[PDB]
């Protein structure tokens, strides 16, 4: 059972990242994996508030857009709002009951908090470009193109929470709950965590960066420039986020943290590959929906789909999965701007006389 | 909004006409970006903008993207400029027959009239078989600007 | 069962604070209770980092302290580290799976996040006054006077989490789990939530303010002033925190948010009273351990215990509980400084002739 303050004195340096003894004392003078302590310090330094960005000029830019470009922008905004809505609560709900080292627990709470600032900034942008924010917000839950991916993304989160609850309440072993048999396998719990982290990695390192292209493509036309400043700040946080999930996945897969986990990583190597591939296809179909009424200067279905294939290869290789797409050059190189932020007169005739013409 | 075509007529602005052209000029080239050219053009649309001014802007944009990291922009900007120079002289992409052209040019006083005195129509049509207008696709951008200039 | 993105499109303004539909879309253009949105904006504006505070003069001041005053300070520091270690994770783990309105969900994550900075600041202060911080941290778990107090606070947190898991996995009703009968009552879960918030209110509005007296008593003598600067920043956050738990408890107790909750509040009113009185009684016992080796200028066991009885009456009255201690004037009034921010010469003889002697 989970305890908010475990009584046992454990060497936090020897605990694993997950499923070990719940953290008791939050200390930051030492780390088992210092990657997370560096991520905390960097995320704390990136602290920003949405109101400190001027977005009032974006209302004029938005109303001047063509009607199909209002669609492109406002759809990418609803999707962003949905993605960082899940990312607001889920890292705390799904990971905190499993973390067993202090530096990683605090990072997840810092990570989740920084997502709530993103959620607030989407509220800032929406209320400053459209007349009724309720129109944008109320459409996010019912919209088919988002809902399809929303329930798919939340499932890996929900299943990890559910299995975690059985693991705390009942413990490991075969149990019986109201005439039905329930088997609680820690190995299956470790498997559902790894698959969830992989899904989160694709969420933050592929899905959101596909969205970043749309937010910044307007900025390359000097349009929606208040939004772009906010999205640029988000991208700086979003780079830290995917690095966290990368180091978790790699520490698990390499067996450094848990010897059993390395085995589990190989059994999932096929599921994770199909997981990333499914995400890329979903974002491609999403691009087909964005430009269905027309394209814009610098961005169409093909350009965006090429970026999907480009960024996917990069992310999957970073977590040790085979590349699903062909090798490709960066189709939107301009996005990298936003994602990473007396003459010496003396003469010697004797020296010249040492010469035969 | 309306653009002004080469032949004076006007039609609804359609960015797909621009994607088509740039996709064509970038085909086969490595490490070039359609999106880069369009965005680096900073093409300011106004009602009645000439379609010729539009093309000259994306030529300049693609020409300034020539770099060590992206050398193949020298051919993207060349293919765009050849396409522009084809329309400037003929009104179309396809060049005319060597004889029909020389006749019109000698008649305009732009060529030397000896061309018609020394070569027959049967000989001119035989040299039109020597011509390979696809060799215009082997120039670099600096080459095309020296031709135009 | 808990879902990180509930499928249902619900009017979040009409949901209750807790146990309603789990939040889906994080919007901040409207609130059911604007107290929490105001708490978010204020907590985000109070954002501070510990390293930006000068604590270098505190190493010399501390080592110059008497042995018994070293004891008072380092013991009050360890207790702070333990309390805000629980508060770092627990509001996220225990409340997030239950919140059903967005402005409260984001506040709880903002609330918990601000606690992680406190945990980091305690590591900052500790590592700047002692030679081996491992000595200070490892004693928190083994020390008898501290570990004992940990179990009292964490129980209300742990019990709410466990019952929350049963309510998500099984739902309300009588069940059988591995030969044992398990009855899951939502009324009992609402009862466990209210009792937990009462304990957290007593933690943040009484227990921590007892500690604040010790940190500032050293500062009134111009000692450990780098610590004091941090503690004053923490106390400014801690004022927002107890305000949050007060508003939650009062909205619940009045039946405004949930009519059923008003009934449950009265059944616990005796448990809550004994809960607060016990907390005050525990901090008195804690004061006995601080001054077991001697007192200091301005603070002893009696002075602090009077403040416990003083501050307890204030907080308990603020949540609709009967006062357990006698009415008393503030025994340390100095603590409030830290918690909140040619003759006119003319003569008229005719006027004088209008006079009878
Ligand atoms: N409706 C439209 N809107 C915007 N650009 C257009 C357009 N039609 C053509 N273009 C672009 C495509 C070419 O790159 C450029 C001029 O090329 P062209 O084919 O010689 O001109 P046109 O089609 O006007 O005769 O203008
Ligand atoms: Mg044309």
């Amino acid at each position: 059972a989970y305890t908010t303050f475990s009584q046992t004195k454990n060497d936090q340096l020897k605990e694993p990242m997950f499923f070990g003894q719940p953290v008791n004392v939050a200390r930051y003078d030492q780390q088992k994996y210092d990657i997370f302590e560096k991520l905390i310090e960097k995320q704390l330094s990136f602290f920003w508030r949405p109101e400190e960005v001027d977005v009032s000029r974006d209302r004029i830019d938005y109303q001047a857009l063509p009607e199909h470009e209002k669609h492109i922008f406002i759809s990418n905004l609803k999707y962003q709002t949905l993605l960082d809505s899940i990312q607001g609560r889920s890292p705390n709900v799904a990971l905190l009951p499993l973390i067993s080292i202090p530096e990683l627990e605090t990072w997840v709470e810092t990570w989740a908090f920084s997502e709530t600032i993103h959620s607030r900034s989407y509220t800032h942008i929406i209320r400053n470009i459209v007349n009724d924010p309720s129109v944008v917000f109320d459409d996010i839950v019912t919209n088919e193109q988002i809902q399809k991916r929303a329930e798919g993304i939340s499932s890996y989160y929900d299943e990890l929470i559910e299995m975690t609850s059985y693991w705390h309440l009942l413990g490991e072993g075969t149990h019986t709950v109201n005439g039905k048999t329930v088997t609680v396998s820690l190995r299956e719990l470790k498997k559902k965590l790894y698959l969830c982290l992989m899904s989160v990695n694709a969420l933050e390192a592929i899905r959101f960066y596909v969205s970043f292209a749309c937010s910044f493509a307007f900025a390359e036309r000097e349009l929606m420039e208040g939004n772009a400043k906010i999205i640029r700040l988000i991208a700086r946080d979003e780079a830290l986020h995917l690095t966290g999930t990368q180091h978790m996945l790699n520490l698990l897969r390499s067996g450094a943290d848990d010897p059993e986990m390395a085995e589990i990583a190989e059994e999932c190597k096929q599921e994770c590959y199909d997981l990333f591939v499914q995400a890329a296809q979903q974002e491609k179909d999403w691009a087909d929906y964005l430009f269905r009424d027309g394209s814009m200067i610098g961005l169409n279905k093909d350009i965006l789909c090429q970026y999907v294939e480009y960024i996917t290869n990069i992310r999957m290789q970073a977590v040790g999965l085979d590349l699903p797409f062909q090798t490709r050059s960066n189709p939107i190189p301009w996005i990298n701007t936003w994602l990473v932020s007396q003459i010496d007169s003396e003469v010697d005739t004797d020296d010249l006389s040492n010469f035969q013409l | 909004l309306l653009v002004t075509k080469r032949d004076g007529s006007t039609e609804r602005i359609n960015l797909d006409k621009i994607h088509r052209v740039l996709d064509w000029a970038a085909e086969g080239l490595h490490n070039v970006s359609i999106s880069q050219v369009e965005l680096r053009s900073h093409i300011q649309f106004y009602d009645g903008i000439k379609t010729s001014d539009i093309h000259e802007t994306i030529i300049k944009a693609a020409a300034d993207l020539i770099s060590r990291d992206a050398p193949d922009y020298q051919y993207l900007a060349a293919r765009l400029a050849i396409f522009h120079l084809r329309k400037k002289a003929y009104g179309q992409f396809e060049p005319p027959a060597l004889y029909d052209h020389v006749v019109k040019m000698v008649e305009m006083g732009k060529y030397d009239n000896h061309l018609l005195e020394d070569y027959t129509e049967e000989e001119f049509k035989q040299m039109d078989t020597f011509i390979d207008h696809d060799r215009d696709m082997t120039f670099s951008y600096a080459a095309v600007k020296q031709l135009e200039g």
